[PDB]
Protein backbone atom coordinates (compact mmCIF):
# COMPACT_ATOMS: atom_id res chain seq x y z
CA UNK A 1 0.00 0.00 0.00
CA UNK A 2 2.74 2.53 0.77
CA UNK A 3 5.34 2.04 -1.93
CA UNK A 4 2.54 1.76 -4.62
CA UNK A 5 1.24 4.82 -4.23
CA UNK A 6 4.70 6.22 -4.38
CA UNK A 7 5.45 5.03 -8.05
CA UNK A 8 1.76 5.95 -8.64
CA UNK A 9 2.31 9.89 -8.47
CA UNK A 10 6.05 9.83 -10.20
CA UNK A 11 4.10 9.74 -13.38
CA UNK A 12 2.53 12.96 -12.92
CA UNK A 13 3.36 16.20 -12.32
CA UNK A 14 4.40 17.30 -8.52
CA UNK A 15 1.41 19.56 -8.07
CA UNK A 16 -1.77 17.36 -8.68
CA UNK A 17 -3.98 16.09 -5.96
CA UNK A 18 -6.62 13.76 -5.64
CA UNK A 19 -10.23 14.88 -6.75
CA UNK A 20 -12.26 12.59 -5.12
CA UNK A 21 -10.96 10.60 -1.49
CA UNK A 22 -13.77 8.15 -1.42
CA UNK A 23 -16.32 6.32 -3.59
CA UNK A 24 -19.39 7.76 -2.56
CA UNK A 25 -17.69 11.43 -3.64
CA UNK A 26 -16.95 9.95 -6.81
CA UNK A 27 -20.38 8.96 -7.87
CA UNK A 28 -22.00 12.14 -6.82
CA UNK A 29 -19.53 13.59 -9.18
CA UNK A 30 -20.67 10.56 -11.73
CA UNK A 31 -24.22 11.20 -11.47
CA UNK A 32 -23.99 15.49 -11.78
CA UNK A 33 -21.82 15.11 -14.78
CA UNK A 34 -24.27 12.06 -16.08
CA UNK A 35 -27.17 14.52 -15.68
CA UNK A 36 -26.08 17.41 -17.28
CA UNK A 37 -24.12 15.86 -19.95
CA UNK A 38 -27.45 13.41 -20.93
CA UNK A 39 -29.43 16.57 -21.06
CA UNK A 40 -26.99 18.41 -23.02
CA UNK A 41 -27.11 15.68 -25.68
CA UNK A 42 -30.88 14.88 -25.90
CA UNK A 43 -31.04 19.20 -26.25
CA UNK A 44 -28.69 19.17 -29.13
CA UNK A 45 -30.19 16.33 -31.66
CA UNK A 46 -33.36 17.34 -30.41
CA UNK A 47 -32.74 20.75 -31.89
CA UNK B 1 -71.83 -0.86 -19.50
CA UNK B 2 -70.74 2.61 -20.20
CA UNK B 3 -67.61 4.00 -21.83
CA UNK B 4 -66.54 4.96 -18.14
CA UNK B 5 -67.25 1.80 -16.40
CA UNK B 6 -65.05 -0.30 -18.96
CA UNK B 7 -61.88 2.22 -19.43
CA UNK B 8 -61.65 1.91 -15.32
CA UNK B 9 -61.32 -2.15 -16.08
CA UNK B 10 -58.50 -1.09 -18.65
CA UNK B 11 -56.49 1.40 -17.00
CA UNK B 12 -56.58 -1.18 -13.63
CA UNK B 13 -55.09 -3.97 -15.44
CA UNK B 14 -52.27 -1.57 -16.45
CA UNK B 15 -51.77 -0.05 -13.43
CA UNK B 16 -51.28 -3.32 -11.55
CA UNK B 17 -48.59 -4.56 -14.16
CA UNK B 18 -46.63 -0.80 -14.56
CA UNK B 19 -45.88 -0.19 -10.78
CA UNK B 20 -42.34 -2.15 -9.07
CA UNK B 21 -43.72 -4.57 -6.28
CA UNK B 22 -40.34 -3.56 -4.54
CA UNK B 23 -39.68 -0.78 -2.03
CA UNK B 24 -35.62 -0.15 -2.03
CA UNK B 25 -33.19 -2.08 -3.25
CA UNK B 26 -33.05 -5.43 -2.02
CA UNK B 27 -29.89 -6.85 -4.12
CA UNK B 28 -26.99 -5.26 -5.45
CA UNK B 29 -27.50 -1.77 -6.28
CA UNK B 30 -26.55 -1.59 -10.35
CA UNK B 31 -26.18 2.36 -10.09
CA UNK B 32 -29.03 3.27 -12.27
CA UNK B 33 -32.15 4.70 -10.80
CA UNK B 34 -34.50 3.12 -13.83
CA UNK B 35 -32.96 -0.29 -13.79
CA UNK B 36 -32.69 0.18 -9.66
CA UNK B 37 -36.79 1.05 -10.00
CA UNK B 38 -37.36 -2.06 -12.23
CA UNK B 39 -35.09 -4.85 -10.74
CA UNK B 40 -34.88 -3.73 -6.74
CA UNK B 41 -31.11 -4.53 -7.15
CA UNK B 42 -29.59 -7.67 -8.66
CA UNK B 43 -30.81 -10.30 -6.21
CA UNK B 44 -28.58 -12.92 -4.51
CA UNK B 45 -29.03 -16.76 -5.94
CA UNK B 46 -30.17 -15.52 -9.92
CA UNK B 47 -28.24 -16.02 -13.07
CA UNK B 48 -28.62 -12.93 -14.80
CA UNK B 49 -27.84 -12.86 -18.32
CA UNK B 50 -26.05 -9.97 -19.97
CA UNK B 51 -26.61 -10.40 -23.73
CA UNK B 52 -26.19 -8.89 -26.96
CA UNK B 53 -24.48 -8.21 -30.63
CA UNK B 54 -21.11 -7.00 -30.69
CA UNK B 55 -20.43 -3.15 -30.48
CA UNK B 56 -23.76 -2.41 -28.20
CA UNK B 57 -21.29 -2.15 -24.98
CA UNK B 58 -22.49 -5.66 -23.43
CA UNK B 59 -19.31 -5.88 -22.11
CA UNK B 60 -18.48 -2.60 -20.56
CA UNK B 61 -22.34 -2.31 -19.19
CA UNK B 62 -21.50 -5.66 -17.15
CA UNK B 63 -18.34 -4.19 -15.91
CA UNK B 64 -20.06 -0.54 -15.07
CA UNK B 65 -22.49 -2.81 -13.31
CA UNK B 66 -19.53 -4.43 -11.11
CA UNK B 67 -17.36 -0.69 -10.57
CA UNK B 68 -20.72 0.50 -9.38
CA UNK B 69 -21.71 -2.71 -7.23
CA UNK B 70 -17.87 -2.02 -6.11
CA UNK B 71 -18.20 1.12 -5.15
CA UNK B 72 -21.92 1.11 -3.24
CA UNK B 73 -20.77 -2.02 -1.20
CA UNK B 74 -18.39 -3.12 0.79
CA UNK B 75 -17.86 -7.15 0.00
CA UNK B 76 -15.80 -8.58 -2.80
CA UNK B 77 -16.87 -8.60 -6.09
CA UNK B 78 -15.37 -10.92 -9.07
CA UNK B 79 -14.45 -10.81 -12.46
CA UNK B 80 -13.47 -13.77 -14.64
CA UNK B 81 -12.13 -11.90 -17.49
CA UNK B 82 -11.77 -15.06 -20.64
CA UNK B 83 -11.41 -12.58 -23.04
CA UNK B 84 -9.26 -9.56 -21.69
CA UNK B 85 -6.00 -9.86 -20.10
CA UNK B 86 -6.76 -7.98 -15.98
CA UNK B 87 -4.68 -5.02 -16.81
CA UNK B 88 -6.20 -4.22 -20.03
CA UNK B 89 -9.41 -4.61 -18.44
CA UNK B 90 -8.48 -2.09 -15.31
CA UNK B 91 -7.02 0.56 -17.72
CA UNK B 92 -10.80 0.48 -19.13
CA UNK B 93 -12.59 0.72 -15.31
CA UNK B 94 -10.05 3.20 -14.83
CA UNK B 95 -11.41 5.18 -17.63
CA UNK B 96 -14.89 5.08 -16.90
CA UNK B 97 -14.86 5.81 -13.02
CA UNK B 98 -12.58 8.76 -14.19
CA UNK B 99 -14.45 9.83 -16.80
CA UNK B 100 -11.36 10.47 -19.31
CA UNK B 101 -11.42 9.64 -22.60
CA UNK B 102 -9.53 6.16 -23.34
CA UNK B 103 -7.49 7.46 -26.02
CA UNK B 104 -6.01 10.19 -24.60
CA UNK B 105 -4.60 7.44 -21.77
CA UNK B 106 -3.43 5.08 -24.76
CA UNK B 107 -2.00 7.91 -27.30
CA UNK B 108 -2.85 11.30 -26.47
CA UNK B 109 -1.50 13.97 -23.96
CA UNK B 110 -3.45 13.69 -20.47
CA UNK B 111 -4.01 16.67 -18.97
CA UNK B 112 -3.44 17.77 -15.31
CA UNK B 113 -6.98 17.92 -14.66
CA UNK B 114 -7.27 13.82 -16.31
CA UNK B 115 -4.50 13.07 -14.00
CA UNK B 116 -6.38 14.18 -10.84
CA UNK B 117 -9.70 12.20 -11.32
CA UNK B 118 -7.53 8.84 -12.16
CA UNK B 119 -5.33 9.54 -9.22
CA UNK B 120 -8.07 10.13 -6.73
CA UNK B 121 -10.08 7.01 -8.71
CA UNK B 122 -7.08 4.69 -8.07
CA UNK B 123 -6.95 6.10 -4.49
CA UNK B 124 -10.79 4.33 -3.71
CA UNK B 125 -10.51 1.31 -5.64
CA UNK B 126 -7.07 0.68 -3.27
CA UNK B 127 -8.69 1.60 -0.23
CA UNK B 128 -11.66 -0.81 -0.45
CA UNK B 129 -10.52 -3.64 -1.98
CA UNK B 130 -13.47 -5.59 -3.21
CA UNK B 131 -12.39 -6.06 -6.90
CA UNK B 132 -10.92 -9.26 -7.69
CA UNK B 133 -10.13 -9.86 -11.17
CA UNK B 134 -8.96 -13.22 -12.88
CA UNK B 135 -7.79 -13.25 -16.25
CA UNK B 136 -7.35 -17.01 -16.86
CA UNK B 137 -8.67 -18.32 -20.24
CA UNK B 138 -11.05 -21.06 -20.88
CA UNK B 139 -12.30 -22.05 -17.51
CA UNK B 140 -14.24 -24.81 -17.24
CA UNK B 141 -17.88 -24.56 -14.58
CA UNK B 142 -15.69 -26.57 -11.58
CA UNK B 143 -12.62 -24.05 -11.92
CA UNK B 144 -14.55 -21.43 -11.91
CA UNK B 145 -16.71 -22.62 -9.00
CA UNK B 146 -13.33 -23.53 -6.41
CA UNK B 147 -12.18 -20.02 -7.14
CA UNK B 148 -15.01 -18.53 -6.76
CA UNK B 149 -15.28 -20.64 -3.10
CA UNK B 150 -11.95 -19.68 -2.12
CA UNK B 151 -12.78 -15.93 -2.66
CA UNK B 152 -16.14 -16.23 -0.45
CA UNK B 153 -14.14 -18.43 2.25
CA UNK B 154 -10.66 -16.04 3.00
CA UNK B 155 -13.13 -13.16 2.83
CA UNK B 156 -16.46 -11.99 3.62
CA UNK B 157 -18.66 -13.71 1.23
CA UNK B 158 -19.47 -12.80 -2.13
CA UNK B 159 -21.18 -9.22 -3.57
CA UNK B 160 -21.00 -10.00 -7.34
CA UNK B 161 -19.84 -12.66 -10.03
CA UNK B 162 -18.83 -11.37 -13.39
CA UNK B 163 -18.18 -13.73 -16.40
CA UNK B 164 -16.62 -11.74 -19.81
CA UNK B 165 -18.68 -14.03 -22.04
CA UNK B 166 -20.19 -17.74 -21.56
CA UNK B 167 -18.90 -19.01 -24.63
CA UNK B 168 -15.26 -18.73 -23.95
CA UNK B 169 -15.84 -21.18 -20.56
CA UNK B 170 -16.03 -25.03 -21.82
CA UNK B 171 -16.44 -28.67 -20.50
CA UNK B 172 -13.55 -30.87 -21.61
CA UNK B 173 -16.47 -33.85 -21.21
CA UNK B 174 -19.13 -32.25 -23.38
CA UNK B 175 -16.52 -30.19 -26.00
CA UNK B 176 -17.60 -32.44 -29.20
CA UNK B 177 -21.23 -31.39 -28.37
CA UNK B 178 -21.94 -27.30 -28.57
CA UNK B 179 -25.23 -27.77 -27.24
CA UNK B 180 -24.26 -29.59 -24.60
CA UNK B 181 -21.56 -27.98 -23.66
CA UNK B 182 -23.21 -24.71 -22.93
CA UNK B 183 -26.14 -26.30 -21.18
CA UNK B 184 -23.57 -28.00 -18.62
CA UNK B 185 -22.08 -24.04 -18.47
CA UNK B 186 -25.15 -22.50 -17.52
CA UNK B 187 -26.21 -25.09 -15.09
CA UNK B 188 -23.14 -24.66 -12.91
CA UNK B 189 -23.42 -20.94 -13.25
CA UNK B 190 -27.34 -21.35 -11.30
CA UNK B 191 -25.62 -23.57 -9.45
CA UNK B 192 -22.65 -21.65 -8.10
CA UNK B 193 -25.25 -18.30 -7.55
CA UNK B 194 -27.58 -20.51 -5.38
CA UNK B 195 -24.15 -21.98 -2.79
CA UNK B 196 -22.62 -18.51 -2.32
CA UNK B 197 -26.09 -16.79 -2.85
CA UNK B 198 -24.96 -13.90 -4.92
CA UNK B 199 -25.88 -12.25 -8.08
CA UNK B 200 -23.82 -13.66 -11.14
CA UNK B 201 -23.65 -11.82 -14.52
CA UNK B 202 -23.28 -14.05 -17.28
CA UNK B 203 -22.25 -12.27 -20.58
CA UNK B 204 -23.61 -14.28 -23.84
CA UNK B 205 -23.07 -13.31 -28.01
CA UNK B 206 -26.11 -13.26 -29.90
CA UNK B 207 -25.53 -14.90 -33.24
CA UNK B 208 -26.29 -13.09 -36.44
CA UNK B 209 -29.50 -14.22 -37.42
CA UNK B 210 -31.58 -12.15 -35.79
CA UNK B 211 -29.99 -9.53 -38.07
CA UNK B 212 -32.06 -10.18 -40.84
CA UNK B 213 -35.20 -8.85 -39.08
CA UNK B 214 -36.59 -5.36 -39.32
CA UNK B 215 -36.49 -4.53 -35.45
CA UNK B 216 -33.21 -5.64 -34.85
CA UNK B 217 -33.80 -4.98 -31.04
CA UNK B 218 -32.93 -8.83 -29.00
CA UNK B 219 -36.05 -11.30 -28.28
CA UNK B 220 -35.45 -13.87 -25.69
CA UNK B 221 -36.41 -16.68 -28.93
CA UNK B 222 -32.42 -15.38 -29.79
CA UNK B 223 -30.89 -17.77 -26.73
CA UNK B 224 -32.40 -21.01 -27.62
CA UNK B 225 -30.21 -21.41 -30.62
CA UNK B 226 -27.37 -20.68 -28.69
CA UNK B 227 -28.51 -23.27 -26.29
CA UNK B 228 -30.47 -23.99 -22.60
CA UNK B 229 -29.22 -20.12 -21.25
CA UNK B 230 -32.63 -18.83 -21.20
CA UNK B 231 -34.27 -21.79 -19.18
CA UNK B 232 -31.81 -21.38 -16.15
CA UNK B 233 -31.50 -17.52 -16.47
CA UNK B 234 -33.65 -15.66 -14.01
CA UNK B 235 -32.93 -11.90 -15.32
CA UNK B 236 -32.47 -11.68 -18.93
CA UNK B 237 -31.18 -7.71 -20.17
CA UNK B 238 -30.67 -7.28 -24.10
CA UNK B 239 -28.44 -4.26 -24.93
CA UNK B 240 -29.40 -2.29 -27.80
CA UNK B 241 -28.36 0.83 -29.89
CA UNK B 242 -30.13 2.21 -32.42
CA UNK B 243 -26.98 4.51 -33.53
CA UNK B 244 -25.11 1.47 -35.10
CA UNK B 245 -28.24 0.54 -37.32
CA UNK B 246 -29.69 3.33 -38.63
CA UNK B 247 -27.23 6.14 -39.81
CA UNK B 248 -29.75 8.78 -38.32
CA UNK B 249 -32.53 8.47 -35.45
CA UNK B 250 -34.43 10.10 -33.31
CA UNK B 251 -32.36 9.14 -30.70
CA UNK B 252 -28.19 9.22 -31.60
CA UNK B 253 -26.45 8.72 -27.85
CA UNK B 254 -29.08 6.57 -26.45
CA UNK B 255 -28.74 3.06 -25.35
CA UNK B 256 -31.69 0.70 -24.08
CA UNK B 257 -31.68 -2.10 -21.79
CA UNK B 258 -34.44 -4.73 -22.61
CA UNK B 259 -35.31 -7.06 -20.10
CA UNK B 260 -36.75 -9.97 -22.01
CA UNK B 261 -37.35 -11.79 -18.34
CA UNK B 262 -37.56 -11.80 -15.18
CA UNK B 263 -38.53 -13.85 -12.94
CA UNK B 264 -38.48 -11.35 -9.48
CA UNK B 265 -40.62 -8.69 -11.39
CA UNK B 266 -41.76 -6.43 -14.31
CA UNK B 267 -40.62 -6.93 -18.40
CA UNK B 268 -39.63 -3.85 -19.52
CA UNK B 269 -36.64 -1.32 -21.54
CA UNK B 270 -34.80 0.85 -19.75
CA UNK B 271 -33.16 3.50 -21.53
CA UNK B 272 -29.45 5.19 -20.86
CA UNK B 273 -26.97 7.54 -22.20
CA UNK B 274 -23.76 6.00 -23.66
CA UNK B 275 -20.22 6.93 -23.98
CA UNK B 276 -17.90 5.96 -26.07
CA UNK B 277 -15.10 8.08 -25.05
CA UNK B 278 -14.69 6.67 -21.51
CA UNK B 279 -16.86 3.50 -21.78
CA UNK B 280 -19.26 3.72 -19.90
CA UNK B 281 -23.21 4.43 -19.38
CA UNK B 282 -25.31 6.99 -18.07
CA UNK B 283 -29.09 7.45 -16.27
CA UNK B 284 -31.30 9.17 -19.02
CA UNK B 285 -32.29 13.02 -17.76
CA UNK B 286 -36.02 12.40 -19.39
CA UNK B 287 -37.86 13.58 -16.75
CA UNK B 288 -36.75 17.09 -16.12
CA UNK B 289 -35.99 19.17 -19.82
CA UNK B 290 -37.60 22.87 -18.87
CA UNK B 291 -36.45 23.69 -21.82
Amino acid sequence: VGDLMQRLQKMMPAHIKPAFKTGEELLAWQKEQGAIRSAALERENRA
Amino acid sequence: KNIADVLDATVARIEQLFQQPHDGVTGVNTGYDDLNKKTAGLQPSDLIIVAARPSMGKTTFAMNLVENAAMLQDKPVLIFSLEMPSEQIMMRSLASLSRVDQTKIRTGQLDDEDWARISGTMGILLEKRNIYIDDSSGLTPTEVRSRARRIAREHGGIGLIMIDYLQLMRVPALSDNRTLEIAEISRSLKALAKELNVPVVALSQLNRSLEQRADKRPVNSDLRESGSIEQDADLIMFIYRDEVYHENSDLKGIAEIIIGKQRNGPIGTVRLTFNGQWSRFDNYAGPQYDD
